[PDB]
């Protein structure tokens, strides 16, 4: 019995080895069967250097200890053949049939442990690196837009002009290009939180929400840009008619009231005329002015239809700013009030040229009657004198008959001194009325003075010549 | 003698 | 001597009446020698009627009572020719050769009296109607001009804009044309007072200098209205020459602040790349970019050089205004500072890019270095798996034979375990740099594992069935 | 994978 206590201490080693990587493969088993992720990416790393240590240090002296336990059976069985003793049967199940069964359920829970951890660290980093990404591109874009909505809501323009308007204009030009420079970092972001959404990440319920309030602000300021230069647009063609009306209104307001401050000295100016015809020719330029009174007027109406049209303008688009010509120093009351006076003076100038008309015609009137009676008092005195010529040498040598003609010349004297005195009357009337200029008559009233003196001092002359002759004859 | 008499301008 | 008293009474009579009208001839002479004009001309025409009157009612008697004492003397002396009586003397110088020479200067000193007032009242016509019109136009002329020259000398513009110089310059225009109507104003009141001087006016002291202090205003007039136009088109021209540069300065702005913006973005962007090619690709893109750095540095500076020439403008013209563009949101601080940012970020892209290239290069020296021992082991193993499955069946029927070339095997694969360990670490450093992904083996450390692990425990396997083959047969 | 990495734009 020396050989039957060595079996003994031999086979018990075999149960209690067998219980030893039995014990360490039930406590394995569950860890190999975890699966379940962590949250870091570092947690992982750690659990793949947990795994390796046990590949490449608690793996290998178990995979000799299967064989090794299989080598002592293979050789124990064979002792008990060769001395014909009893087979040995494992306590509880602790057998070849059960252990191999152990390593081919932990073989079995390893199928892809390596392959997991991998792959969930292969997410796990684009997951890391697209989350910080993610927080650095939502934050340069977040605060790009910080006031943006506010300042594109700005009503600064409803009291600003063509220069103002045009010059905010090329600054709102100047942000759609800013704009649309940020449309592939928005795009990139929409992206970003899709990719993350794809690799689910932890706080995807906060980028989720996190990139629709920054896309949601997108379309906010897509539309908020095209309403202010809708506005830019409106304000600017606005005021652009409005000066296209004060500009046409100041082109013909100028010549309009240089026409009518000039026709105000014109309608005023004094004058003296001694011809029929000079009163005449200013009548003929009077009616010729007269006659461009509805030709002005017309244009007088169409410069105030043009002012008016800016206040038109103004008040159907409802942009309340000052309806003032920037252009223009001549306003609608001067050109109501200046009219007036000049519609004024028309009937002032017609009525001071007709009271020289009047005049013109009352002077030339007497010029007539002065000539009619001049042209024959003057040829009768001519006549007159003849005859006494005639009258006062040779005849019949009787001075009696000589003396009969002197008397009767004499008597037909007396009965034109009333004619000559109508003369005398009307010359003092023509110079009166201060004219001088009498085209009718070679005769002036001096020229039938001396003709009549004449003719009295020779009619005595004669008669007391042919008295003494009379007597110095007994 | 000369005229100085003038007449207004007709538009 | 009854007729001899007769005379007495007739000879005193001729006498008598001949001092009645030599005291009227003595006293009308020295009236009608007078010639001496008055300053009215009602004062005239009084004059002219005083004339009249002596023409036709003083006058017409004397002429009559000339030749009535001519009509007595000739008969008085026949009286004393035929009683033969001593002849008539008159006393001191009432004789007829006497009175005769007195109307012959009273005939010759009225040789115009009539002319002579006439011609005055007809110089005086002209004066009086002339001097109401000169006053009529120096006060309708001078009023105008009231102010005219202050507002002329206005230096409003120096701190307009180019609307308001241009609006301005509208109005100035309009004022020439006002202007320019009022040159036959001043010609004719040049005209009336030439001619109020040739007919000598009493008064042309004060209208020879009313009419010259007009006249040289409007010669003052003249030249300020072309020196304020000439101050007008200066500040026109230089504002808008401003404008050009305000507006090619924001033209070119805008794209380069966008650039500048964006490219501060991309300068900082994170990566992640896992191939030599993929970091390498984001250099050839990074160095494409640092290829364009002068040749936008040269537009920066071109840029620059447009809003100093604004500084330049106002400087050597000397018109103090705000050199601020009104078009750019874009300051030179930003150009220089934004640049300053863009250039202090390419050593860090370049600082960065380098460190992953470096990183790229140590992890392919990894790969290079795993797969020069997989593609040597995992094929060693193969040829020993082998080597051992043809060793292990038939040949010498002497197990011993066999049982020399197991263990030779075995010692074989000891001196071999050491280059196993090489890759256990070099494995273990691939997936601490973080690398899955060699292209150079096909084997993985897992598949030399397994065919390490077959290795042992089928060399022990075989060993252990020849040593119970070799005492299973005695 | 796909590479979201940008590459700044020349000039």
């Amino acid at each position: 019995s020396a050989v039957n206590q060595e079996n003994e201490r031999l086979m018990e080693e075999y149960e209690r080895l067998a219980s030893e990587l039995l014990e360490w493969i039930r406590r394995t088993i569950p860890w190999l069967e975890n699966r379940t992720p962590e949250k870091t990416m570092q947690a992982m790393q750690k659990k793949l250097e947990d795994f390796r240590d046990y590949r490449r240090k608690h793996k290998p002296p178990k995979v000799q200890e299967k064989c090794q336990l299989e080598i002592n059976f293979n050789t124990l069985q064979t002792k008990l053949r060769i001395s014909n003793r009893p087979a040995f049967m494992p306590s509880e199940g602790k057998m070849v049939s059960d252990i191999a069964g152990a390593w081919q359920r932990l073989e079995q829970a390893e199928k892809g442990y390596e392959e997991w951890l991998l792959n969930e660290i292969r997410r796990l980093e684009r997951l890391e690196h697209l989350a910080e990404k993610f927080r650095q591109k939502a934050s340069t874009h977040e605060t790009w837009a910080y006031g943006k909505e506010q300042i594109l809501l700005q009503k600064d323009y409803e009291s600003a002009s063509l220069t103002e308007v045009r010059a905010l204009l090329r600054k709102h030009e100047a942000f759609e290009s800013d704009l649309a420079a940020h449309q592939d970092r928005v795009e990139q972001i929409a992206a970003i939180a899709q990719e993350l959404n794809e690799l689910d990440y932890h706080d995807a319920v906060n980028v989720n929400d996190r990139c629709q309030k920054i896309c949601d602000q997108w379309d906010r300021l897509g539309t908020l840009t095209q309403k202010r230069r809708e506005a830019l647009e409106r304000m600017e063609k606005l005021l652009e008619t409005i000066d296209q009306l004060h500009l046409e209104f100041a082109k013909r307001a100028a010549p309009f009231n240089n026409w009518m401050e000039g026709a105000m000295e014109d309608l005023q100016d004094m004058f003296i005329v001694h011809s029929i015809e000079e009163i005449q020719s200013l009548i003929t330029a009077h009616e010729q002015f007269k006659a461009t009174l509805p030709e002005a007027d017309g244009e007088r109406q169409s410069i105030m239809a043009i002012q008016n049209e800016v206040e038109k303008v103004i008040q159907s688009y409802n942009i309340r700013i000052s309806s003032s010509n920037p252009y223009s120093t001549v306003t609608m009351d001067e050109l109501r009030t200046k009219w007036d006076k000049v519609k004024q003076l028309v009937p002032i100038r017609d009525q001071s040229l007709q009271e020289e008309l009047a005049r013109q015609h009352a002077n030339e009137r007497l010029r007539r009657q002065f000539a009619a009676q001049a042209n024959a008092i003057g040829p009768w005195i001519q006549n007159k004198m003849e005859e006494i010529a005639r009258s006062s040498i040779q005849i019949t040598g009787a001075l009696e008959d000589q003396m009969n003609q002197l008397k009767q010349y004499e008597h037909n004297i007396i009965n034109y001194k009333n004619n000559i005195d109508k003369l005398e009357g009307d010359h003092q009337l023509i110079q009166e009325a201060l004219v001088f200029d009498n085209k009718h008559t070679n005769y002036t009233m001096e020229h039938i003075r001396v003709g009549w003196e004449l003719l009295l001092t020779t009619i005595a002359r004669t008669i007391n010549e042919v008295e003494t002759q009379i007597l110095t004859r007994d | 003698y000369k005229s100085f008499n003038r007449t207004a301008m007709p538009y």
